[PDB]
């Protein structure tokens, strides 16, 4: 888990709900 | 001192409490109309409709319109979300939670007006800026803990945190915004809510929940506060349950002691045994090591100075089409 | 279509293929 | 002069187009050897297997090396894809994509080593620094029109241009990665594929389409580098696709007037009419007024400075298992 794996997924922005 | 603060909130929930009461029992309805504010310019937009800067006409004060279009709201289904948050937000009061001044309908639309908080919300700020330090997370995460008490003791259940809904004000302070998703149960609840990264181990595996859920969202709030990013996430949810539902975290190195040690008593999987849950529950919160520095009453009172204070092509606007629509439906608001 | 629109999707990170 | 400049093109496009197809048929099996490379340390990671970075121990040079599990691959399907890619890759020379230094496999996995670009991808320097300004964007755009140039001349059709995919190198010029969508295509193709904010509004119209879908991709990028956001999105694909389908972009009014027309021919739903398309090709875009600053021999050749050059808890290591393993499969590696 990690700040690289973090920002290079799609999940950076603003998250929904379900 | 201890006591004596003890003593307050005691008597503080319980008045809260019945003031809560009286008017999640007596509501209220029709408090202003359109007419009464100028449109000064669209802040942003959506589903369900758009949200206005608007100044009141006569106050001069500026507040944000939300305005829900009646059919859009049916279409999605969102009539009884939509009712149940303007019935929480007119009943509810604390320093924390952004205000419901106003509300209203009209042949088309739902108006809802809260306070205008131009700080903006701290997830964008956060993104940026990269990191919280251990202390200014602190100073935020006394604030959540607080209104989550608050919210807790009046069977509330927030079921949303995440920095996104944290709105930070004039004075660095934050407000909670968007209850589309609080509800009232004295109990246990069932529904699937929420956003991925911040779902209790519990909401997914499907065995019914209760207030316990927002102390583990507040678990992942100071981790994201303090790491920069969240303890689990994946690009594509199911894999993201499947780790939450491990509960396997990594904490950062340069974490403290003290807050791994508050983390791993929030991210908890077993209900029995995280914090918040115990007989005590604030209080095992309240009393950890990683908050020995707080003064909760002074955070209550917003009396202690801020670490952070937030300081294009504009829209295309538009216009209130307002032209009786949908009216049984919405009877309630 | 707008910055403020853009900032508030969930597609300000790196977008994956199909 | 411009004359004897296109005089130089053709000549070496010609060439070019010797050398790829001899490769394209006579192909590079195994290059090197695990053996001969030292770990240095995890860049990055992923389905499909991590991304390491290595360094050549005689030669000292360092490489960055994809591991592709063979299983993983298999699994989920991209043997094809992992195949033509090499293939490709192996096949093409020019400035401005990255380079498959050695290429090999063993029990267990595949190899491809390319060159090891540290500037990273723009895609976040991008959202960091928030807009490119009109002479940045036409610096990185001057690159990417010889690219595809040469590219389709060899008949190769990249299918997925994106800020993503474009690494910035030491020197400031672009490298373009990752090709595991690129297809040989004397023709119309038909497949379903890219980032959806990039499709071509024929790709999603499913009509079958040709080399054009890479310059109305141009289009949105040098939108994208001007403007800070892509010209058409959305939270949703769906939504997305019915924007692009429409073909109505709304230029922010910093654009220049220049910008905007160049933009508007790329931005073309009609193929009859698109930028690129024409006979000319290539010659409508280079000879826009929006590029008449521009040297592009000068740019070929790295000749100009570049106006930008770029420059947390690290990886938790592992260790190539290397232990034949879907030998059937990969023989053409
Ligand atoms: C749960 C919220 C705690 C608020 C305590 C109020 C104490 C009042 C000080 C006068
Ligand atoms: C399509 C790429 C254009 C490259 C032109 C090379 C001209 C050579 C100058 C000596």
């Amino acid at each position: 888990t990690t700040y690289a794996d973090f920002i290079a997924s799609g999940r950076t922005g603003r998250r929904n709900a379900i | 001192k201890k006591g004596s603060e003890q003593e307050s909130v005691k008597e503080f929930l319980a008045k809260a409490k019945e003031d809560f009461l009286k008017k999640w029992e007596n509501p209220a309805q029709n408090t202003a109309h359109l007419d009464q504010f100028e449109r000064i310019k669209t802040l942003g937009t959506g589903s369900f409709g758009r949200v206005m800067l608007v100044k009141h006409k006569e106050t001069g004060n500026h507040f944000a319109m939300k305005i829900l279009d009646k059919q859009k709201v049916v279409k999605l289904k969102q009539i009884e979300h939509t009712l149940n948050e303007k019935r929480i937000l007119q009943a509810v009061n604390f320093p924390f939670l952004v205000k419901l001044e106003y509300s209203f309908k009209d042949n088309s639309n739902l108006y809802m007006v809260m306070e205008y908080v131009p700080g903006g919300e701290m997830f964008s700020h956060l993104r940026r800026i990269g990191r919280f330090s251990e202390p200014h997370a602190r100073f935020y995460a006394a604030q959540i803990v607080l209104t989550f008490e608050y919210l807790h003791s009046l069977d509330l259940i927030y079921r949303d945190l995440k920095p996104e809904n944290l709105l930070i004000d004039q004075q660095g302070y934050i407000q909670v915004t968007d209850f589309g998703f609080a509800k009232r149960v004295k109990g246990r609840t069932w529904t699937l809510c929420g956003t991925p990264e911040y779902l209790a181990p519990e909401i997914i595996l499907s065995k019914g929940y209760n207030k316990a859920v927002d102390w583990w969202a507040l678990g992942v709030l100071i981790y994201e506060m303090a790491a920069g990013y969240p303890p689990f996430f994946a690009d594509q949810p199911i894999q993201i349950y499947e780790k939450i539902v491990s509960g396997k975290v990594r904490f950062p190195s340069h974490f403290s002691s003290d807050l791994k040690d508050l983390l791993r008593n929030l991210l908890q999987v077993d209900l029995t045994k995280r914090f918040g849950n115990l007989k005590n529950g604030v209080n095992d919160i309240k009393n950890h090591k990683w908050f020995a520095t707080t003064d909760w009453i002074a955070i209550y009172q917003r009396k202690v100075e801020a670490p952070f204070i937030p300081k294009f092509d504009d829209y295309e606007e538009e216009e209130i089409r307002v032209s009786e629509k949908c009216g049984k439906e919405f009877s309630e608001f």
